[PDB]
């Protein structure tokens, strides 16, 4: 199956620039009717995908003529002169000219814009989760960019991995923020024993890494 | 023209699936229908084509012997079978008309999502959590509200009627071991949480459970 390689993984730029996509095969991808059979798809989150261009020469009807598309036998390119926010989605370039036929790797669009520092928070469990027999500690990272984001599991001086989880949110629209929620469960004979507990996080805006803790034992 | 696809499905692993495309408002037996898999991870990855009119099929190397295609002619409806089944199979998966070498593949299906888990359906258990004893009080606060050991997806969290909607992060639901989870955060006044009240509403569709629990100083 000819492999196709589509770069860069990710691609951030601020509204009104010029983006630059381009995909690669492992093997030339020429017919001999004098077309190549490329084709660019958009997936916007929650949706199905859609076709914008198709010979990269050509376009798609309905679609604005920002998008644009050019290559040869092994190397592709798709061009977008002005970026907007209905145009945040995943790319995908699809070749039609050697059976079986693959889809690029995708090509992750987002926008770039003033970075903003991260807003920690400690929450330990509740009620209900003491009468359970369990206890949820999260720590909340809400609003923060970019995603150079690691998050540390530190407790009364000792560093705990297992049990962590790790689940961010996409970009936002209203603050184009990312937030970041990081789970540690822990069972009633293990929770008291500790003393104290600590949410360690690092990020490019505060070279220094924050520090957020509490003691359970009051 | 449409494409209508099945509707959801869970299965146990090692169990089969089969699920429908049925095309109208277009001549059925003479365009391809592809098959494309999305893991929630990333990518897009085609499993293969069948040509309704004939027999023709085709996989991509991944998908031999994975995955059957067949076409009923009479009903304009065509099937993919996913044989032994696994946690890996779990995604959403797509069906699209397509003309090799003239116009492509612009219409598409709404997507069926496939999950694969031992897991039987379960209700939400909301643990609503509250800033914790051992930290300073300011001016901006944020809140919690912890929905877990629920199945399947999905479950929906709002506040009442949307009491403070904007400035909440709800995070994409992960399984702990067997069963998902959610998070959502969202930041009230100091001045206004002790004196307006805030509770985060829970909806479980699948199992028609409807929860609300208020959260409280500690
Ligand atoms: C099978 O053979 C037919 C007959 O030669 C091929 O049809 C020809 O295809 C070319 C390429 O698409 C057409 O030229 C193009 O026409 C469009 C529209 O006028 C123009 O915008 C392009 O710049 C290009 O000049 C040509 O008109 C067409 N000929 C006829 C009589 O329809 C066909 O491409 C072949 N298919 C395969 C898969 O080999």
């Amino acid at each position: 199956d000819v492999l196709m390689t589509q770069t860069p993984l990710s691609l951030p730029v601020s509204l009104g620039d010029q983006a630059s996509i381009s995909c690669r095969s492992s093997q030339s991808i020429v017919h001999s009717n004098g077309n190549t059979y490329l084709e660019w798809y958009l997936q916007k989150p929650g949706q199905s995908p859609k076709l914008l261009i198709y010979k990269v020469s050509n376009r798609f009807s309905g679609v604005p003529d920002r998008f644009s598309g050019s290559g040869s036998g092994t190397d592709f390119t798709l061009k977008i002169s002005r970026v907007e926010a209905e145009d945040l989605g995943v790319y995908y370039c699809f070749q039609g000219s050697h059976v079986p036929w693959t889809f690029g790797g995708g090509t992750k669009l987002e926008i770039k814009r003033a970075d903003a520092a991260p807003t920690v928070s400690i929450f330990p469990p509740s009620s209900e989760q003491l009468t359970s027999g369990g206890a949820s500690v999260v720590c909340f990272l809400n609003n923060f960019y970019p995603k150079d984001i690691n998050v540390k599991w530190k407790i009364d001086g000792s560093e705990r991995q297992n049990g962590v989880l790790n689940s961010w949110t996409d970009q936002d629209s209203k603050d184009s923020t990312y937030s970041m929620s990081s789970t540690l469960t822990l069972t009633k004979d293990e929770y008291e024993r500790h003393n104290s507990y600590t949410c360690e996080a690092t990020h490019k805006t505060s070279t220094s890494p924050i520090v957020k803790s509490f003691n359970r034992n009051e | 023209v449409q494409l209508q696809q099945s509707g959801a499905e869970v299965m146990k692993p090692g169990a089969s699936v089969k699920i429908s495309c049925k095309g109208t408002g277009y001549t059925f037996s003479s365009y391809w229908i592809e098959w494309v898999k999305q893991r929630p991870g990333h990518g897009l990855e085609r499993i293969g084509e069948i040509l309704p009119g004939s027999g023709s099929t085709n996989y991509n190397e991944k998908f031999r012997g994975k995955a059957t295609f067949t076409a009923d002619k009479s009903s304009k409806t065509a099937y993919m079978q996913l044989s032994s089944l696994t946690s890996e199979d779990s995604a959403v998966y797509y069906c699209a008309r397509y003309l090799p070498y003239y116009y492509a593949m612009d219409y598409w299906g709404q997507g069926t999502s496939v999950t694969v888990s031992s897991a039987k359906t379960t209700p939400p258990s909301v643990y609503p959590l509250a800033p914790g004893s051992a930290a300073q009080t300011n001016s901006m606060v944020t809140l919690g509200c912890l929905v877990k050991g629920y199945f399947p997806e999905p479950v929906t969290v709002t506040w009442n009627s949307g009491s403070l909607s904007s400035g909440v992060h709800t995070f994409p639901a992960v399984l702990q071991s067997d069963l998902y989870t959610l998070s959502s955060s969202v930041t009230v006044p100091s001045s206004t949480w002790p004196s307006e009240t805030v509770t985060c509403n829970v909806a479980h569709p699948a199992s028609s459970t409807k929860v609300d629990k208020k959260i409280v100083p500690r």
